[PDB]
RNA sequence: UGAAAUUUUAGUACCUGUGAAGAUGCAGGUUACCCGCGACAGGACGGAAAGACCCCAUGGAGCUUUACUGUAGUUUGAUAU
RNA sequence: GGUGUAGUGGUAGGAGAGCGUUCUAAGGGCGUUGAAGGUCGAUCGUGAGGACGGCUGGAGCGCUUAGAAGUGAGAAUGCCGGUAUGAGUAGCGAAAGACAGGUGAGAAUCCUGUCCACCGUAUGACUAAGGUUUCCUGGGGAAGGCUCGUCCGCCCAGGGUU
RNA sequence: GGUAGCGGAGAAAUUCCAAACGAACUUGGAGAUAGCUGGUUCUCUCCGAAAUAGCUUUAGGGCUAGCCUCGGAAUUGAGAA
RNA sequence: GGAGCUGUAAGUAAGCUAUGAUCCAGAGAUUUCCGAAUGGGGGAACCCAAUAUCUUUUAUAGGAUAUUACUUUUCAGUGAAUACAUAGCUGAUUAGAGGUAGACGCAGAGAACUGAAACAUCUUAGUACCUGCAGGAAGAGAAAGAAAAUUCGAUUCCCUGAGUAGCGGCGAGCGAAACGGGAAGAGCCCAAACCAACAAGCUUGUUGGGGUUGUAGGACUCCGAUAUGGUAGUCUGUUAGUAUAGUUGAAGGAUUUGGAAAAUUCCGCUAAAGAGGGUGAAAGCCCCGUAGACGAAAUGCUGACAACACCUAGGAGGAUCCUGAGUACGGCGGAACACGAGAAAUUCCGUCGGAAUCCGCGGGGACCAUCCCGCAAGGCUAAAUACUCCCUAGUGACCGAUAGUGAACCAGUACCGUGAGGGAAAGGUGAAAAGCACCCCGGAAGGGGAGUGAAAUAGAUCCUGAAACCGUGUGCCUACAACAAGUCAAAGCUCGUUAAUGAGUGAUGGCGUGCCUUUUGUAGAAUGAACCGGCGAGUUACGAUUGCAUGCGAGGUUAAGUC
């Protein structure tokens, strides 16, 4: 997948469009991923997790993979993803310029 | 079905018979035959190229209803009298394959 | 606590007559405040069941026989082994 | 297109014109500023039927021409499903229970106890088959139990056959 | 344990053979056949019958004609009163 | 292949993973027990053994592994009546079993309902069923032919011939073939005469050589080539491709609405890619992908190319020999041929009888003669043809949860039945569980607030949510009235519209016996319907005929098949 954990990253659609964050985890078999700060929704939880009163969590929901536009790490201007062959390696690299990642 | 009443076909009587060796002629009647210009050779592959016989069954034939107003060197396998008089009074000449 | 058969819709009287010939429903006349409860069972040609009596079908099935046509067996002969 | 004349009851049935549904091809256009469908309207057309609005609804659908059909339902003692009717009616499936206490949110119905009644060549004790977990313990009362139920051969978690 | 349907068993009644046995039940041929009953779905307009003859192992079925409808055609306009 | 992975299936735990996981593909290993089940048995998924080695135990008992069914083929050893021997027995070997694919095809056996308006011949039908043999296809197949042309040259299949010729209680119905056109194309072996070798007992069994045919052929007698082409073969190899994993694969950002933009507007970009799908709504430019370009270590498959292997000869004579025997044929009885004994050729089965062989034999629809064509009684043979349990890629003027498979849901399930067997119902929250923390009533369930959410009258009976049916309230009317329950007129009362000779109700009066079916005729005491909703009946293929329309016109038109 073009996404993947430990990647800066840009939203394109939703309510929390353009902000910015990072991947927590990703679920290829739901073509999901998770964002720290995006879709941050409100759990009514119970305190069988350890959580002595219940309580209300907030919590970041999945989201959709293909909402998604990765970050150039030397530009800031988010991109698209090719893949390359470097040093007979396989990674991404920007489109808008030759960047890695 | 007339009801049980007795049908048509089966109170009649069956009549002849068919002749397997039967010899059944292609037919030209005289009146095509204006077509072609005096002169020429007609025959059964000529009148097949035409268009005019498809199907030379056991032969042509020619009879004479229409009148004929041409030399024509005309050969077929069987001619009827009257057409006969009419190419030979024409000019024309017949023969037989 | 909780069914069923039945059920075209129904604010479902009586006499006489009519009428697919025996009417809760049509007519004419009469009687009858509205809604129920317990009982009965005259009617709704009540319900149940495409009448088992009858007739029809060029229907079916079983059965009988000196009906027809055949046949398994029984018997006689010829021939082969 | 108009004027006149004459006609326009209708079964079996024949003929001709259509409305509507689903889909397709093309054209064109309408939809989160709310499509279809649902529902109510006092609307238009000769009829089949067609719009426009109000509320619901939440994503696909109309209009023109032509075409192809699983093309139109009120009956088939029709099929499937739902809900009525009878009707809160019959029935609640042979027999004796009463009381005090207790448990409990709640008790004719469960538990303990005392009297009482029933069986007793059995309504008792073994046991083959068959059933195949219904046995025991601890909880439960959603459903089942022809009532109820704190209870059960029901449900749930564990165990039990040397 | 044995007898199984063109059958078995029958102290024999047409009796029993897994809750209807004059020939079980099931599957297939099979959407059997049905001159028989029941049903057959939207509209309008034009016209509009018959229930008769003859024949029929035919009589509540069918065939032809008769009666209806639609299209064409021609003919000294025959048709009706 | 390159980072999340421990299925459905949440959730908890424990853990794995660039030391390259999960995942994917090929090959290999393990593969309990039953089942052909096969050591013996048995009520399948259980039991009991024999022999050899090893193991446990002080030793028994116990345990593991291997082998042990029957039948066929060959071989060997023993060996009865019975002497020789054979049978039999034992041991080694060899190849069969059984089910699939509810489909296709050869053979055996073989119905009836039905139709004939009854019915027996006949038809249905050599169908269904059963059984056997199988193969990817099978079967048929290289003329004892088709014809009448002196001519075509192996079978099969499509069109056509043709619904013709014929068959037929001459009824109902049945129904060809050849010619012609095409698809595909391939022809080969053997016995026999004779020759060489072996053997017993000049013939006669085995091996090899030879030789396969009809303008007759071969053996045999003479003349030279040693050739020349082909193959319907081989895990002989190589080579190339292809199937089974895969990789890459261009182009957009902002305004309005809105919970969300893919919609709207703005200017752009891209296209060997505007196929399709998904993404918070309808996206060419977000994603998967598409066009296109690359790629296989390993196992298969296909086709070529070399090696091996197998076939492959020519000209005269016919002195003589051979050229498929209980065979062809005939009689009787039956079948199949379109052909129902009929004038009945042809083919086949049973039975009985019973030929010649090159001056020979069979056929040409009884049969004889002439002519022509062919040479049986021995075998094989690909291709075109039929079918799909299945695999891959897909397509639909096919279905969209009473439909489509019986089954979109753990369906051949639950359930019914002793059993064979029959046989259901049941889909949709939301974009995302964010699935209602917390509080109150209550035993709980279930409600009410709060809160998530765009929306909760989207909260598990979950999108929409009709009707029947059950209710609540409210405007008008109703307790001297009989009424297929409406219609027409109409007072009074109450509301105010798709605003137009308005809506609702309705005292009271006049007229008026439901709908369907079937009937001479039904309000019907003749039939059907409890009601609501869904489902549910003149269709299609091939032909014929009539009309309408079009094209062409005494010429109008192709079928099959190829691209
Ligand atoms: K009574
Ligand atoms: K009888
Ligand atoms: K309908
Ligand atoms: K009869
Ligand atoms: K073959
Ligand atoms: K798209
Ligand atoms: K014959
Ligand atoms: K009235
Ligand atoms: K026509
Ligand atoms: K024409
Ligand atoms: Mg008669
Ligand atoms: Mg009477
Ligand atoms: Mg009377
Ligand atoms: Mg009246
Ligand atoms: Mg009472
Ligand atoms: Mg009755
Ligand atoms: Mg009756
Ligand atoms: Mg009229
Ligand atoms: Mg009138
Ligand atoms: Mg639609
Ligand atoms: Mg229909
Ligand atoms: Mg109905
Ligand atoms: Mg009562
Ligand atoms: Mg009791
Ligand atoms: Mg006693
Ligand atoms: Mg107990
Ligand atoms: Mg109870
Ligand atoms: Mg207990
Ligand atoms: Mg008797
Ligand atoms: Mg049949
Ligand atoms: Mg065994
Ligand atoms: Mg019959
Ligand atoms: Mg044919
Ligand atoms: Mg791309
Ligand atoms: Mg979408
Ligand atoms: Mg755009
Ligand atoms: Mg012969
Ligand atoms: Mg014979
Ligand atoms: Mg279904
Ligand atoms: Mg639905
Ligand atoms: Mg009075
Ligand atoms: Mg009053
Ligand atoms: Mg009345
Ligand atoms: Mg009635
Ligand atoms: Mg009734």
């Amino acid at each position: 997948m073009f996404v993947k954990k430990g990647d800066k990253v840009k939203v394109i659609t939703g309510k929390d469009k353009n902000k910015e964050g990072v991947v927590l985890a990703a679920f290829p078999k739901q073509d999901k991923v998770i964002v720290e700060g995006v879709n941050v929704v409100k759990k009514h939880q119970k305190p069988n997790q350890a959580a002595p009163q219940g309580g209300i969590l907030e919590v970041e929901a999945p989201i959709h993979v293909s909402n998604v536009m990765v970050i150039d790490p030397s530009n800031g201007e988010a991109t698209k993803v090719a893949f390359k062959e470097v040093d007979g390696k396989k990674v991404r690299v920007s489109k808008k310029t030759g960047e890695v990642l | 079905f007339e009801g049980g009443q007795t049908p048509l076909f089966r109170r009649l009587p069956k009549r002849g018979f068919t002749n397997i060796n039967r010899k059944d002629y292609a037919v030209v009647n005289l009146d095509t035959l204006n077509r072609f210009e005096d002169g020429t050779e007609v025959t059964p592959v000529v009148l097949k190229e035409a268009g005019i016989v498809k199907n030379e069954k056991a032969g042509i034939k020619v009879l004479a209803d229409g009148e004929l107003t041409k030399k024509l060197t005309v050969k077929a396998a069987k001619f009827s009298k009257s057409a006969q008089e009419a190419i030979e009074a024409a000019g024309g000449s017949i023969e037989v394959i």
